[PDB]
């Protein structure tokens, strides 16, 4: 997993790889890894993932019920306090990692959450396998207030080298742009610099190729 | 980590190194360690991060209440709720704390509190793994009733030399100066206290 | 102390009438890293065999140093005459099986022509245990690769149709050209599935006029 | 000295059931130990008295895995190195 | 793995499977379990390839040897004791094998040595080691006569290896059939168990919780 | 290791407007092969369930979605599609984190409205694992990526597609050691399900 | 040697359109306390070879007096010495991977990761790792320890394949290694500000830039931040 | 921060054999370690398939113990507690 | 333990506590850890006793033979020794060794061997489980070419924070000044050095 | 408390013939590292009774607290606390042994030795220990730590059974103590020069000399010792 933050001069981008991975096996090709906690709140997770989802999806819902019960907005700090405290509950047992951006009434934040309940601000952030590739590109290209394309163009360029240099990462791009005045814009598969190899044969088989005991038709 | 607070004559100033280290990688560079738990008193965190972080806000909310329902806090309250918290979950819990705020009555006041839960008044008080290479020097020239400008060189220096020695130490030294006047954030970067 | 480890490579013998062939990827791997992109494995051994000794790099290359100070050795006595493919599958038994209790982790594989000038392909374990064969993939990706080789060289599985699975589909041989098609499908499956595959994949070719040489790209993501 | 890993992201996890929730596989419950007085009961003192194949080749264990991981499971390393 | 070798009137009818296994992974479905030391002289490898697959061979220079230097052949006796004391001295070292030493010899008859990775050397009428050492007995002791024909023996032994490659994941693939005769040995083909199940199946009428 | 202790495949493929999931039948205990009609491959109204792993659970977890299923279908008067089963599905193995089932389900089945094909896999808690193309999972989860990959193209008939898995399915498990003793294929389709018995290798 | 205790973290090595850059910082450091600063860990073995070294440093000065003494053997009965049949980076690297495959294994292995950088006399550019393992490759581009994963991609992107060698020239490179040098420093805990820097040209023959400083840090954005959460 | 002990005195001593000397007490030899092939030799990959009375009465381990300790043998600690 | 020495403009003056502790038990509260290797060479030891003692005898040995067939050796031929011989038996030996000598030459020289057996020349070396609290003080204070009053007064401070803030350190503070006049011990009672 | 992390050394006394005599340092070390020295581990509870504890700091702060507890809610509706009917030095130690002993019980020990001295109001000494075991004892004179075996010798050589107690005088006790003390500093690597000293006397009530000094310290024989061997 390769995962970014990148804060810019009007808002937040958090961009993130595609490919999700079972032991050395690819999975799954084209895995959406960012998350709506809201409209624009954003997260993507590392470790475990289906904790991850488990404890993105129980935010989310606890945050649609709380801004429709105070009729505002939801802050992403009220998102960051209600995540770590469940994450501190269980002692790190849940094994989420998550780098949460969105933009609220006070403005376009960027934080990260560990399995075990702590939480940092940022400017630019990176997680997974690929957090180390990502955060070189970060250190080396990231400047103060940046505009929204180089932002995403940076983020972009740091999932690519996390693409490149990790084999935890790989596929495609996908980006999703908080900006404060406006609605979050998600671009699932921003890049798709992962074309497949064509086949040099066809190896459809003829048909009755298989030989067959029984056959039968089953009353759904 | 490196922090550091020490009582002068005006009051307390509070203040830490800004690298957080995860293994070898350092994970975050530009951290601020040093917690407003009310206005006129400044926790700062030492070990594991998560156990801090949720003592402080549990320290927070009680601060708050007794705030709201008995009157403002001194420094030994939000301590002593601090000791509550840290010793009766000891077990589960690694943190080591330092705790510091401004009083008119007792103006500037700095508790410490070990890993192990205890509390102790301090004129000055350094935590962290890079603290170790600073118990000589902050010994050898401490003074009881220093200038803020004196007390914010000392402070300078004590934590340039704790970045220098610890490899989990580093980045931009931070303090808060608590005094009547009100709370000052100072920052201080590589180039200026390396040079020293 | 942890004296070994594993660096991420896949080889893949196939033989026929013919021909032999020996294709596996350049990819360097340590953990998730990868070290570099293009580190050939499969090696023109000379005397019209080609080996590889894919798995922990070290072992590898101390190994392929081994073989070829034997086979030189081999060229010092008899007059400088060619080796075999089956005197250098028990040349290559007599390494492994010599560090029995300190084995070299590496799969190696042979591939050549044999004294009747039919393709063969020798692949060892890490202790010895040569078996020919007329294909064996190896390596991370070999349980991707190799039912795939089975299913399309071999026809496993497959009947004529109208015969309602009484008659085989026959083995007929593959030509050359036919099994470097079969190698780079199967290779760009396993670059697609596995992430330790795909950078580059390097073939050899063993015939009478000669080793034979090709290289195609992979996706090296 | 060590390097003061402040997230824990480094932490690491009786031997741990290396399948947890199955009681069947529970140190405590595989070995239970007996009794005090075992040895009285049965003469001898006690009361009872590999998936490697044919090939050689080259999953974790629990204790040596962060708590949050659980065997099987998809897990991506949050910094890797 | 699965082999069979038992006595009978007409020699002695040897049977081994093909398969060999990594772990779930099936490494290869073609490995020849049986070493031939001598023309007479026959090995069957199980459990560990390498370790049974190279000593055998060096057995076989040690037989090649002992013909050189006494003109005649080593004994069936002499072979297992060889390899039995060879595996025992490296024993706790590692050492995975399992061995039947079947031969003939003028002066001995058909004979059959049982040999393993601890050290044991067993002379018998019947064994079958490896994973489905059990299923091959189950029908060899419930089948196996002294005066069987030799195309009877020979389908005895194809159809115990059958049961342990259909019963036990370790020992599929194909069989190999060797008769151990008065002149030597008798290599009586390769049977592929995805075609010879079906065939056993059809003419005897077993297996009939097998769907098909 | 319970998801390996009984064996069994479980893969799901598909076409341009049908789905093919196929399982074979072995069931045992490592080395013994015990019964050769464990059917993995469960059906709740027309979407498909498949289960490999611990043979307990898998019966387990076969009988606590009927049960839901069925709940569901009186309550909703109508069928659960194959999206809310994939979530219902997935918040039920996840409601065992600390306990779980030792289960790799793969769901298949047709959208009753959009008719469009849909399958997804999970993790033994709960991981949805969405995909356009196939999916895979069992003890030979490798041998059938790498088989199905090569074999698999978009927009397969019903008949080439079932070729296909056939094919991919035979050649994994013919190379899975606890895997095996024949297999069953499900062709689904919008209006009909068509079942089909292999004959492989039966070692 | 059983476990590191004092050690040097990374060494960064690429290959431009004339020969080889390579750099490593000055700091050996004794667990997390940043003990000995002056600690020099490239090796130059010749005008055409420099050796880079991480890991324990006892066992670097080891390797560094069996180059010593390498270069004091190969003069021995060899008049033409100082001009051909001299010490090539290719029989620097074969000894000391021979060397340190040998050590491993006897089950006493040297703790290092060396980077041999250098060009050949046919004026190819040399340029390989080998570690602790025997564990031997070739890349344009090469690193060691936090390199490996930090500086690499940064030196990727300027030399990402073979083809892109001649397109790089000197000042290029020297830039892309610096930029790794301050990524490096401000991401490994390990790193140290001052390092040394050395230049094998084909041509211009070997130039060796000691204690440099990293430069053009970027602080200033520190300020804004306001701790965890609020 | 630990205390130096500089001549080792509070020093102490693969598991230990309890009983120096006796190989048929060795660990390696007491619970020697399966062939890499087992599995396919045997069908369950196997070659195979107390002290105290009815009173409760309430050795030292050598693992613990100094060095030059010998279980059995007469010892007077050198430096008390 | 507490070992230091510092070079200065007429030599190199070398220092170390007196307490040897086995555990929380002062097992020696006198001992002498500085150890004349040669005439105008001298060791500290820190680590393992016994290993420190034996290599100091080797030492010892190989100088003497030294002295005796190729004339007086050098401080960098005596930590050259040390080197090998920690070097060669670095799995065995767990011992940390600072070597101090004057030779006319090259004046004082100091070189330290931490415990992984490397070599460094420094200005000056601190050694023990008490040099991590005077890291920072030294680092502050040093000099280069101080007189030796006043290289004295700053290995006694040093030592002094040493001794205050271990637990394994105390006692008298020992040093040998060794400059071309000769070779004098200096001793300095808890009551001189802790009232500073 | 599992394991003890800020800890105070020992605590020393010994009752005479009339009253009891405790003493403790002031130093809570951090491991090895004698962190903080302004600690004060003898506890008054009255005018008959001095707590002194060792173990724990944290521990130790909270058997501080309880003690005081004690004494407020022994001061609700008992208008004769002041002169009877307040806390003798047995219902303190009673009470102490009960929480200590529930504490070990539940697994959760408070990591504390505690001797209590005083009086009773008859006049008869009191002195006893109890330890985070709950194991309790009497004896003329009592240890913690490694006063248990250094100092608790010098004690016992003082008054050496109950029939040496009438015999010895407030000096002869205080100088033992002292002497004790100073040996303990010489021989306890975790002890300090400075120490606190209670004095509760049947006649003239408790008396607190805090912050005393070792003092009389040898150590000019130091100077002839120049190595070891020769």
């Amino acid at each position: 997993t390769t995962i970014v933050g990148v804060k810019f001069n009007n808002g937040v981008v958090i961009a993130a790889d595609t490919r999700s991975t079972q032991g050395p096996i690819v999975a799954d090709k084209n895995c959406a890894k960012l998350h709506r906690i809201s409209p624009k709140i954003w997260c993507a997770g590392a470790g475990t993932a289906a904790d991850t989802e488990a404890v993105t999806q129980l935010i989310g819902s606890n945050i649609e019920l709380h801004s429709l019960y105070t009729s505002r907005e939801p802050r992403v700090v009220s998102a960051l306090q209600m995540l770590k405290q469940h994450l501190f509950k269980y002692q790190g047992h849940i094994g989420a990692y998550l780098i949460v951006a969105g933009v609220d009434p006070t403005g376009s934040h960027l934080f990260s959450i560990h399995a075990h309940g702590s939480t940092d601000v940022g400017y630019y952030l990176s997680l997974g396998s690929g957090s180390l590739a990502a955060m070189a590109v970060l250190e080396s290209h990231w400047k103060q207030d940046l505009t929204k394309e180089e932002a995403i163009k940076l983020a972009s360029d740091a999932i690519q080298a996390g693409i490149w240099n990790d084999l935890g990462s790989g596929s495609n791009v996908d980006v999703c742009v908080m900006e404060i005045g406006k609605d979050a814009e998600y671009l699932r598969n921003y890049l798709t610099p992962n074309v497949r190899e064509e086949k040099q044969k066809s190896y459809k088989f003829p048909r009755g190729t298989t030989a067959v005991l029984k056959e039968s038709i089953v009353n759904i | 980590t490196s922090i550091m607070a020490v009582t002068f004559k005006d009051g307390v100033i509070l203040g830490a190194d800004s690298r957080t280290t995860t293994g070898a990688y350092i994970a975050n560079r530009v951290t601020d360690k040093l917690t407003r738990v009310h206005d006129k008193i400044w926790c700062c965190r030492s070990g594991s991060a998560a156990d801090t972080q949720a003592i402080a806000d549990i320290v927070q909310y009680h601060l708050e209440l007794y705030t709201s329902q008995y009157g403002t806090p001194s420094t030994e309250t939000a301590a002593s709720v601090f000791k509550e918290l840290c010793y009766e979950n000891k077990d589960n819990l690694t943190a080591g704390i330092i705790v510091a705020g401004y009083d008119d009555k007792n103006k500037g006041e700095v508790y410490t509190i070990p890993l192990g839960g205890s509390v102790h008044k301090l004129p000055y008080a350094i935590a962290g793994s890079g603290s170790t290479f600073i118990y000589g020097y902050c010994d050898k020239n401490f003074r009881e009733n220093m200038s803020k400008e004196e007390t914010v060189d000392f402070i300078k220096h004590s934590l340039s030399q704790a970045i220098k020695w610890d490899g989990s130490s580093g980045g931009v030294i931070r303090m808060v100066v608590l005094t009547a006047a009100g709370v000052e954030r100072l920052i201080f970067y590589p180039d200026e206290y390396e040079q020293l | 102390f942890n004296p070994y480890g594993d660096n991420g490579g896949t080889i893949l013998g196939i033989a026929g009438e013919d021909f032999a062939v020996l294709a596996g990827d350049t990819r360097n791997i340590t953990d998730y890293s990868i070290n570099s992109r293009y580190e050939p494995k499969v090696f023109d051994c000379g005397d019209n065999i080609v080996m590889s000794a894919n798995g922990f790099a070290a072992d590898g290359d101390a190994l392929v140093k081994r073989f070829k100070n034997s086979v030189k050795w081999y060229h010092f006595d008899h007059n400088d005459k060619k080796l075999s493919i089956n005197s250098a599958a028990r040349n290559i038994q007599h390494l492994l099986y010599g560090k029995r209790f300190f084995p070299y982790y590496v799969h190696t594989i042979i591939a050549g022509l044999d004294e009747d000038g039919k393709g063969a392909v020798y692949s060892f374990d890490p202790v010895g245990s040569y078996e020919r064969e007329q294909c064996r993939a190896g390596g991370a990706a070999a349980s991707l690769i190799m039912p795939f080789l089975d299913n399309q060289v071999n026809f496993k599985n497959q009947y004529e149709p109208g015969t309602n699975g009484k008659v085989k589909k026959p083995l007929k041989y593959l030509s050359v050209e036919e099994v470097i098609k079969l190698v780079r499908d199967s290779f760009t499956s396993a670059t697609e599935r596995h992430i330790q595959v795909g950078d580059g994949l390097e073939i050899l070719i063993v015939t009478k006029d000669g080793v034979r040489k090709e290289f195609y790209e992979l996706k090296r993501d | 000295p060590k390097f003061d890993d402040e997230y824990q992201a480094q932490a690491r996890q009786a031997p741990l059931n290396p399948y947890p929730g199955l009681t069947v596989t529970e140190p405590s419950f595989a070995n239970p130990a007996g009794g005090y007085a075992d040895g009285d009961l049965y003469p001898v003192g006690t009361s009872h008295p590999s998936q490697g194949g044919m090939i050689f080749d080259p999953a974790p264990r629990r204790e040596d895995m962060p708590p949050g991981w659980m065997p099987g499971s998809k897990y991506d390393e949050p910094f890797g190195p | 793995t699965t082999t069979l070798a038992f006595r009978f009137q007409g020699g002695i009818i040897v049977a081994v499977d093909s398969r060999a296994t990594a772990g779930n992974w099936v490494a290869s479905q073609t490995v020849k379990k049986v070493i031939e030391i001598n023309p007479f002289l026959l090995g069957t490898m199980a459990g560990g390839a390498a370790d049974c697959q190279f000593w055998e061979t060096w057995l076989g220079s040690q037989c090649r040897l002992h013909e050189l230097r006494e003109k005649e052949r080593i004994s069936v006796a002499a072979a297992s004791k060889i390899l039995s004391n060879l595996v025992y001295q490296y024993k706790g070292a590692g050492l995975s094998m399992g061995t039947m030493i079947c031969g003939y010899t003028r002066k001995e008859g058909p004979t059959i040595y049982y040999v393993d990775s601890d050290g044991t050397r067993l002379k018998g009428d019947i064994f079958c080691v490896g994973s489905g050492q059990t299923f091959a007995y189950g029908v060899l002791d419930s089948n196996y006569k002294w005066d069987l024909s030799v195309e009877d023996a020979l389908y005895l032994g194809k159809r115990s290896i059958l049961a342990a490659a259909h019963r036990d994941a370790y020992s599929g693939g194909s069989v190999n059939l060797y008769h151990v005769t008065e002149d030597g040995w008798i290599y009586h083909g390769n049977h592929d168990v995805g075609e010879l199940f079906w065939k056993v199946k059809e003419e005897e009428g077993s297996f009939n919780n097998v769907i098909g | 290791d319970p998801s390996s202790i009984n064996g069994g495949i479980v893969v799901a493929m598909t076409g341009k407007d049908c789905v093919a999931i196929a399982c074979d039948l072995r069931l045992g205990s490592q080395s013994l092969g015990v019964s050769n009609k464990f059917e993995k491959i469960f059906h709740y109204g027309h979407v498909f369930l498949g289960i490999t792993g611990l043979a307990t659970d898998v019966t387990t977890l076969n009988e606590m979605f009927r049960y839901k299923t069925n709940l569901y279908k009186l309550k909703e008067e109508r069928a659960i599609e194959p999206e809310t089963f994939t979530q219902l599905v997935s918040s039920s193995l996840y409601e065992r984190r600390f306990g779980p089932y030792f289960v790799g389900p793969v769901v298949a089945g047709i959208n009753s409205k959009s008719g469009k094909p849909f399958i997804a896999g999970f993790d033994l808690i709960g991981c949805i694992d969405e995909a356009k193309d196939f999916i895979v999972s069992g003890t030979a989860s490798d041998q059938l990526f790498g088989m199905c990959e090569s074999l698999y193209e978009p927009n397969l008939e019903p008949e080439d597609l079932f070729e296909t898995i056939s094919q991919a399915l035979l050649n994994a498990a013919d190379r899975d050691a606890l895997s095996g003793w024949g297999a069953v294929v499900y062709i689904i389709k919008k209006d009909e399900v068509v079942k089909r018995y292999l004959k492989m290798r039966q070692d | 040697t059983q476990q590191p205790i004092v050690t040097g973290t990374s060494v960064i090595s690429m290959k431009y359109d004339n020969g080889v850059i390579i750099a490593a910082d000055n700091l050996g450091s004794y667990g997390s306390l940043l003990r000995f600063n002056g600690v020099e860990r490239l090796i130059p073995v010749g005008d055409n070879t420099v050796v880079g070294i991480s890991g324990d440093i006892s066992d670097m000065q080891h390797i560094e007096r069996l180059l010593k003494d390498l270069v004091t053997e190969n003069a021995y009965d060899n008049p033409l010495a100082d001009a051909e049949e001299a010490l090539e980076p290719s029989y620097i690297f074969e000894y000391l991977a021979t060397v340190m495959y040998q050590r491993r294994s006897k089950m006493n292995p040297l703790w290092n990761a060396i980077i041999v950088a250098g060009v050949q006399s046919n004026g190819d550019q040399f340029l390989r790792y080998v570690n602790l393992l025997g564990v031997t490759y070739s890349s344009p581009t090469l690193a060691t320890g936090f390199g490996a994963h930090m500086a690499n991609p940064l030196l990727r992107k300027v030399v990402d394949r073979e083809s892109d060698i001649p397109k790089t020239t000197v000042q290029v490179a020297e830039e892309a290694i610096v930029n790794a040098m301050r990524v490096l420093y401000y991401r490994d805990a390990r790193s140290s500000r001052n390092f040394s820097l050395a230049i094998i040209d084909k041509n211009t023959g070997l130039t060796f830039k000691k204690n440099l400083q990293v430069e053009n840090m970027k602080w200033d954005f520190a300020k804004d931040i306001k701790g965890y959460g609020t």
